[PDB]
């Protein structure tokens, strides 16, 4: 199981500005590249997609131009199915990418649309028909079906998505085919005579997924605990933990279980 | 590999 | 849809006092992806911060990663100024080698 997924920004800076243009590509949790309208072409944020010859750099860099292009005049449509102002500024996004299974080959494709913040319209699952949120996306959805724009997404995700990924995949095999097992500790923190708080700590693990869970006398719990959001650390390793709030004095009583890709066996934290 | 869109919405 | 940011500020690496680390101040779940995020050294904006690309996660809610590096001291008190038009006021977060 390994992904690839451009993450696509288009806001509508009004007046004073064309609009921006963000695409960010990655492979896993790993970014790989990006394109910015407002840069002073493509900037490499991996090694191995640098190893390519300059005319993937251009033409992925015509691609995303033409693509910013397009999400503009899309902008100018969608400001005027709700009827908004051109003074104002709107955000348009774009999610869209391939997964494949453990023999490296398609298991799924998703391509999805957001407008200032609310599901537009997306793909569905079979990459066969679109699901609107509205009547402009209603639009949408009758413009594209007649279009049968949906034959060509389903063709670069079950193909060029696939192949591409493939390719990086062995290319940048030091970089993505690795997982780094979190390191744990564990810190205390009284809130008072007879109640305290355990932190159980993940750090400096690859790929960013992780299970923390906390069990009293080896049963699970999940009253009284607290699990921040994943973050990064910037090395392209991630960070995490989970707190419970316990009796004091029975801080031994508690265990911290961490489930990760890196680890064959779940590992067990003790005060 | 970035897709091309060539529709607008 | 608006949505508030999250700050969270927290060290690259375990902070031992002498060695070079780096204070990443990481905001997310924020929308309009229009943020102003600056990072203190005792009240005073740090100059050499950079920060990651605008991506966004499952709920379309955007993130960034701020960092720089630095030296932790015992005295130095860092921290997080993020504004965003969600907030009536710029929101700081102080560091907290626990957290």
């Amino acid at each position: 199981s390994h992904s690839m997924r451009y993450f696509d920004t288009s806001v509508s800076r009004p007046g004073r500005g064309e609009p921006r243009f963000i695409s960010v590509g990655y492979v896993d949790d790993t970014q790989f590249v990006r394109f910015d309208s407002d840069a002073a072409r493509m900037e490499p944020r991996a090694p191995w997609i640098e190893q390519e010859g300059p005319e993937y750099w251009d033409r992925n860099t015509r691609i995303f131009k033409t693509n910013s292009q397009t999400d503009r005049e899309s902008l100018g449509n969608l400001r005027g199915y709700y009827n908004q102002s051109e003074a104002g500024s709107h955000t348009l996004q774009s999610m869209y990418g391939c997964d494949v299974g453990s023999d490296w080959r398609f298991l799924r494709g998703y391509n999805q649309n957001a407008y200032d913040g609310k599901d537009y319209i997306a793909l569905k699952e079979d990459l066969r028909s679109w699901t609107a949120a509205d009547m402009a996306a209603q639009i949408t959805k009758h413009k594209w079906e007649a279009a049968h724009v949906a034959e060509q997404d389903r063709a670069y995700l079950e193909g060029t998505c696939v192949e591409w990924l493939r390719r990086y995949l062995e290319n940048g095999k030091e970089t993505l085919q690795r997982t780094d097992a979190p390191k744990t500790h564990m810190t205390h923190h009284a809130v008072s005579d007879h109640e305290a708080t355990l932190r159980c700590w993940a750090l400096s693990f690859y790929p960013a997924e992780i299970t923390l869970t906390w069990q009293r006398d080896g049963e699970d719990q999940t009253q009284d605990t607290e699990l921040v959001e994943t973050r990064p650390a910037g090395d392209g390793t991630f960070q995490k933990w989970a707190a419970v709030v316990v009796p004091s004095g029975q801080e031994q009583r508690y265990t911290c279980h961490v489930q990760h890709e890196g680890l064959p066996k779940p590992l067990t934290l003790r005060w | 590999e970035l897709n091309r869109k060539m529709i607008y919405m | 849809i608006q949505r508030t940011p999250k700050i969270q500020v927290y060290s690259r690496h375990p902070a031992e006092n002498g060695k070079s680390n780096f204070l990443n101040c990481y905001v997310s779940g924020f929308h309009p992806s229009d943020i102003e995020v600056d990072l203190l050294k005792n009240g005073e904006r740090i100059e050499k911060v950079e920060h990651s690309d605008l991506s966004f996660s499952k709920d379309w809610s955007f993130y960034l990663l701020y960092y720089t590096e630095f030296t932790p001291t015992e005295k130095d008190e860092y921290a997080c100024r993020v504004n965003h038009v969600t907030l009536s006021q710029p929101k700081i977060v102080k560091w907290d080698r626990d957290m």
